[PDB]
């Protein structure tokens, strides 16, 4: 993926969040949890689903046309009507082809940069109280159980509280 | 102390593999398939009115072939040819077979307008062994075959003005005696003439004499044309021998009519998209069934199947 | 102490709305048209030598109808026939009119240069009520009425060689008589006989006599024919009734000359595109006018607009 | 769009900024500003141009061709002449859809990647006299003047001059 | 004290121009191309069967023209006809000349099986000086030019089955004398007359007389027809002059066979592909060096450079 | 390139580099030295070679079809023939403009995001004792010999080791 998280520093994905795409998990004093994004999620989801309409909810009418199967040998006419025909379906086996092709790499890159999305969001939230191991995991150098946990997930997280204790743990 | 806060994404225990720009086979945790590749094996009666030909050809019904009168004025949204369809009429040609099947499909009706006859000289209503109707000799329908009248067949010159709004579809044709002592046994004339013409157009068969393999018993046999005659125009027939009148005309209307070659079964459901392998769901892009359709169809594409990515790239876990 | 400083990014106020590959309607600051979808509903008198057909189809001007001799040796980058053409001389039919229209409409000239054929045994320059040249009867200015005389008809068999470089393209033609009298009193013979060939084609055809609808008071037909002579080659008319012979030829050039059906004033400008609703510019991709194009033309789509995004989304405040 | 600047991470764009696609808003000692990041918005002009020059440049002439409306009935041969077009038809309207949709993608990924670009551009010549707040807002941690927010706009900026009042500003 | 560490990336002298979508013109520091734009010259002997003409073209071969004796029998997964090849035998015309060699091309067999034809009451075997064969007058091989015999020409009716599980080309067609006085001296009667039919069809021929171009020393020309007599139906054969008789079938195939115009030399090597210009490598998507192919070929599209990346962007160094 | 590396905050590139895409130079006190990073170099050459082979590999088989020049004028049918023929070589001339432009435009953004990875890699790895300078270029703020960068590149660089002699250069 473009964005390197999925598939990148991200080591794997779990297959226990069954109830979202894209969570935390902790191990903070009180022992480790996890915990869906829904607001992440569900932003990955819509634009997929946008993507998979754009595609589906469509096919046009055709009626009286040519014929395309043929009980005798005529020659000249006939050739011209196979042709046609031939022509016509590799030209869309090819769109087809390409469409897929072109949409699951964009697919793929999408929910990689979601993800991406949901670290930074996370990186800049937490300020200067914690530290980006490389493993998609923030250390956060001040006690935080719970309710400190939960305050980040739902993005009310007030790094001021915590600066100096933070500070401390990071520069001694 | 101090906390660890990691952040990730989900993985599946059994992924899809889908096609990209970097790989042909690359593992996601969802995809949907964009190829309807499967058909229930029946055509559905409906949105489209469908008329099974059963054993007869629209063509055969068109002319009139005995078995195929059940057919007469019948209309359709698409007609569904036979397989097993047969023609056990008087042996017939016709020039441009596939243009007339084509035209007469696309008009989707049968309705025929049988018009004030004028063959003064003539005996008409001429009949075959080889188009038993019932236990008599019958012939066509919707044609009439001339022959002599008290041992002289006329210079014909029929005239049929079109006052109507629509146009009309005069099918005609012309007979191929097997020899001469046929020929001028039937229409006395030892070489016929059969001239059909319109302000507009103009085309004049001549019979030609000859034996032709036995079909139901006959060597002979009949040449079939046809003529669409505008509004303000009329129709001229000349002939003094061989000609098998029309006795009226079709109605042509155009839509969405059409015709197909199929043997599946024509169930009771609701289907947009036709195909000779039944119908199908239109909820795909495309379709892999037949690239024969009629209706609201995805387009025919080589490929079986193509995997629409809808979820993120599946890593699972060692 | 402190200074802050925020980075950002523009928006406007009427946003124009675009479709994406994850959504069919989102709103950016900036787009550009790629639909042509408008007319000016002129076709320019320019860059294309246009050549307005008026009442004459390219068909007639060819044949030389009495009204259609403006156009003797005209030329044409493209030829503009007209809705209200009609045809004001001797009823005339072609098997294969298409294909003649076509081909003399890419040759996009009708430079005719009279040959010198010598109908010796023969009566010419015949006319008809049905082509009033001027008060009197006449005929298609290229074609020669050809009839007997001093009661007789020859086995005609005239020759004339293609010693140039060009390919000539003759068109000739065979009279079908209304009935045996007119035959027998025109031509002698009670049937005629037409055959063109050179040494790679040749074509007979045989007049057929009938009653047909009366046109500018005549029941007879003239069928219409071409043939086309190589150089190095040369043409063999041979007939003993029922020609009309051809009195030259006509050069045939390769090009960008072309054909169309239109009712649009042709005005004084310049536009590259040329369509039936008149001409259109070619600055963008695509157009919706008519699929009917001549020129450096955008590629007719269904779709009537098509906004290219120029801009980053827009995000306005509030 | 697949960089969470525009309309992500940047709550919303600027109807006053009238003078360029990228630029900045400043609050200090002096007062309240903004200038428009010509550098920046030039280079997105300039790419959707030349992506523009491209699809708008280009059509082909075609002069003799094949009828498309017919005055009378005919049958095969007339049939194959409309399948003809109308397939041809079909499958360009399908390739302007998808051009644009492609384009346009692109197009708002682009100006998110270059919103994007100016800002980490920024955020290193500040180095570490400043933080980022997370609303597309670095708080430089020193008296940053006018003369000052001019040399981080130019590129001039020299963290070093700054550099010990800001670390006392915020490790304290 | 401290260190200091750099990253970076690759860059070459002299990089590659590419096409992106915002730049026409980009550099890269490798790219592969996409469109085969040369050809050897010459024609790959051999994934595919392939068939020299050499001085004949495909028909006259399927005719038996004298020279085109040798490919008597022949088979060929693609024929290749010349531009020098030239015609040594009797004047013929064939209508829908180019549908004839277009179904025998790709039938790709001239396996012609002789039977046992009854032609009572004429005399067989007929020639010209215009097709020697050796010193003397002959003929097209698979042909049999009738005339009359013993002062009289029959009413022919012959009568051919086709009691085989595969489909039959009957092949023949119709003499048209320069005079009359030769239509009645070689048949007798002053019009002659060739009806071919079968349970599914017929084609009543009549011959035309008159003067053609001398070719060879011939006026006179041979019309050509063919008749396809499918598995359990029976060709019946009824003239009574100016006939020119089969003298068997060619076994119809169905395959890959095909036909190709190109004065390309055939060489000993290994090439899927085949263009007139010569054999070309088909590991490249697209070509530009002849719309005609044959075999695994690229797709033929107008551009002659199509550069794919296949490096980072080219950033030069100081 | 919508990372802004490549043609970017990277203002060159490296003719000197000869065994890799992508690599590390040095300045310590030991002296300079180059070094090609081999896993985010055959990371960028194994997708771009999928890449390649999903167009190369691929072509179809068509034997007997439809003439395409003819000896002589003819009309209706053969103009039929040509538009055919005309018509199938546009659709395809423009698949094959379009599909290099998106596989180029995409390759480039590629290269450039593959070695944005590695800036990222390498910058997540060395934490608190080096600084991003602007141009690509890290300044590690502790004695880092031949062997400290050594581990740094080949990925085992340990930062505690000296987190505590980096955080007083950096803050002093
Ligand atoms: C020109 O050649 C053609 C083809 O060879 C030829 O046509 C043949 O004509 C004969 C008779 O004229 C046909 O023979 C009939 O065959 C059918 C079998 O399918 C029988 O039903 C017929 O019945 C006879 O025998 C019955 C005994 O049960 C009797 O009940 C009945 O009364 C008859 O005696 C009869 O045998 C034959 O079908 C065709 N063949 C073809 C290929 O069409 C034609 O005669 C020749 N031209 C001329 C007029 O000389
Ligand atoms: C086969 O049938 C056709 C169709 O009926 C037939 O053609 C018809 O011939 C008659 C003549 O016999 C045509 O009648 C003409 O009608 C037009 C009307 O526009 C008039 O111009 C003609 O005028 C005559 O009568 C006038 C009366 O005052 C005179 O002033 C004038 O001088 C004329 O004498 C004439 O009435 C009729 O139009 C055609 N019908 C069509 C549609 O073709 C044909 O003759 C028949 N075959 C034969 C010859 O037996
Ligand atoms: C209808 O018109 C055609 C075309 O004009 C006409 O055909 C011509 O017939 C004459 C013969 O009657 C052909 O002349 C021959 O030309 C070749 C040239 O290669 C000569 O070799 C032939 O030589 C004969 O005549 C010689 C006298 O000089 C003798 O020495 C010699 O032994 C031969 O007998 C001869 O000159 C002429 O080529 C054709 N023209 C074409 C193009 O066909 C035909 O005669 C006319 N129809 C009728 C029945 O009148
Ligand atoms: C209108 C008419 O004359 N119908 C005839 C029919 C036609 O003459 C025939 O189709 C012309 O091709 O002929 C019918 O007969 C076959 C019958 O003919 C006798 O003359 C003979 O003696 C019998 O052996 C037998 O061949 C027919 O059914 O086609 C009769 C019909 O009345
Ligand atoms: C089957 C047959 O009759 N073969 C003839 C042949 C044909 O009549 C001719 O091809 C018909 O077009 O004519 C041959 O000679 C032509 C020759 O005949 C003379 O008698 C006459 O004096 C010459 O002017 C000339 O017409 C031929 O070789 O074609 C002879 C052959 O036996
Ligand atoms: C449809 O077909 C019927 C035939 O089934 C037509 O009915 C005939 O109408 C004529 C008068 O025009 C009567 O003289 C016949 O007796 C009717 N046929 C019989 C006996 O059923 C009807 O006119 C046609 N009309 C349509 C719907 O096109
Ligand atoms: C749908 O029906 C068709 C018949 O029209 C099936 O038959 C295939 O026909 C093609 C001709 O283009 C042949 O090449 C194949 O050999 C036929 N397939 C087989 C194995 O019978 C076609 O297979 C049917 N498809 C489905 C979905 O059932
Ligand atoms: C966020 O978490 C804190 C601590 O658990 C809680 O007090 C607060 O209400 C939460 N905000 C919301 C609305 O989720
Ligand atoms: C895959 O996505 C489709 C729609 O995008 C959804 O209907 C389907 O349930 C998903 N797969 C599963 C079974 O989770
Ligand atoms: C910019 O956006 C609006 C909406 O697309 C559009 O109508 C306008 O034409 C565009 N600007 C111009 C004139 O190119
Ligand atoms: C028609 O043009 C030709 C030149 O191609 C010329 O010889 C002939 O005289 C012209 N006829 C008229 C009517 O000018
Ligand atoms: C253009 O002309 C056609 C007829 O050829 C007409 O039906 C159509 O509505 C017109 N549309 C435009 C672009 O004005
Ligand atoms: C940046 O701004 C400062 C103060 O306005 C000025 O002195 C300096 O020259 C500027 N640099 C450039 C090249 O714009
Ligand atoms: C590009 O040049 C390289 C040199 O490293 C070569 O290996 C490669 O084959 C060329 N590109 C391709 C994929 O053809
Ligand atoms: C091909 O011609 C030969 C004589 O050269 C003949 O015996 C053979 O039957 C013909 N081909 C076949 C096997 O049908
Ligand atoms: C990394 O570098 C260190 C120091 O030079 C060395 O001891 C270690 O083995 C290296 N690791 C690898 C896998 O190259």
């Amino acid at each position: 993926g473009l964005f390197g998280a999925i598939a990148g520093f991200i080591e794997n994905g779990w297959e226990g969040m069954i109830d979202g795409w894209y969570g935390f998990r902790h191990q903070n004093s009180e022992g480790t949890g996890q915990a869906a994004d829904l607001k992440s999620t569900q932003a990955a989801i819509d634009q997929i689903n946008r993507k998979l309409n754009r595609v589906i909810e469509k096919t046009n009418e055709k009626f009286h046309q040519i014929e395309k199967e043929f009980s005798e040998v005529e020659g000249r006419i006939q050739d011209l009507e196979k042709y046609v025909e031939d022509t016509k379906i590799d030209l869309w086996s090819y769109n087809a082809e390409l469409l897929v092709a072109l949409e699951n790499q964009h697919t793929i890159d999408l929910a990689d940069s979601e993800m991406n999305k949901l670290f930074e969001k996370t990186r800049r939230q937490l300020r200067e109280n914690a530290e980006d191991m490389g493993n998609g995991c923030f250390k956060i150098y001040h006690k935080c159980d719970n309710a400190c946990i939960e305050s980040i997930r739902n993005g009310t997280y007030d790094h001021d509280i915590y600066r100096d204790e933070a500070l401390n743990n990071r520069f001694q | 102390s101090t906390a660890t806060l990691c952040l990730g994404h989900h993985a599946v225990p059994n992924g899809t593999i889908v096609k990209t720009i970097t790989d042909d086979q690359i593992e996601v945790t969802n995809a949907t398939e964009l190829v309807q590749s499967s058909s229930t094996g029946k055509i559905c009666n409906n949105p489209h009115r469908i008329l099974d030909g059963r054993a007869c050809t629209l063509i055969d019904a068109l002319l009139g072939d005995p078995h195929c009168d059940v057919f007469q004025n019948e209309t359709w949204d698409l007609f569904v040819e036979r397989s097993n369809a047969f023609s056990n009429c008087y042996p017939y040609d016709i020039p441009d077979y596939a243009s007339l099947r084509s035209l007469v499909a696309s008009s989707g009706t049968l309705e025929f307008i049988t018009e004030g006859f004028t063959w003064t000289g003539v005996t008409q209503n001429g009949g075959s062994s080889a188009c038993k109707r019932g236990p008599a000799n019958g012939f066509f329908s919707r044609l009439n075959w001339l022959t002599k009248s008290e041992s002289a067949y006329p210079v014909l010159n029929v005239t049929m003005p079109n006052n109507d709004n629509f146009d009309k579809l005069y099918i005609w044709g012309v007979h191929h005696p097997s020899t001469n002592q046929e020929q001028t046994n039937l229409y006395v004339q030892a070489s016929g003439r059969v001239t059909v013409s319109t302000r507009r157009s103009q085309q004049t068969i001549i019979p030609n004499i000859g034996s032709r393999p036995w079909v139901r018993g006959q060597p002979g046999r009949i040449s079939i044309y046809w003529t669409i005659v505008k509004p303000g125009d009329v129709l001229v027939i000349n002939s003094n021998g061989n000609l098998i009148a029309p006795r009226g005309y079709f109605k042509m209307r155009t839509g969405k009519s059409s015709i197909m070659r199929s043997d599946a079964p024509i169930d009771t459901c609701i289907s947009e998209c036709i195909t000779p392998n039944g119908s199908i769901p239109n909820d795909k892009p495309f379709q892999n069934v037949n690239k024969i359709t009629y209706g609201a169809c995805p387009k025919y594409v080589k490929q079986n199947t193509l995997k629409l990515a809808t979820g993120m790239r599946n890593v699972p876990e060692k």
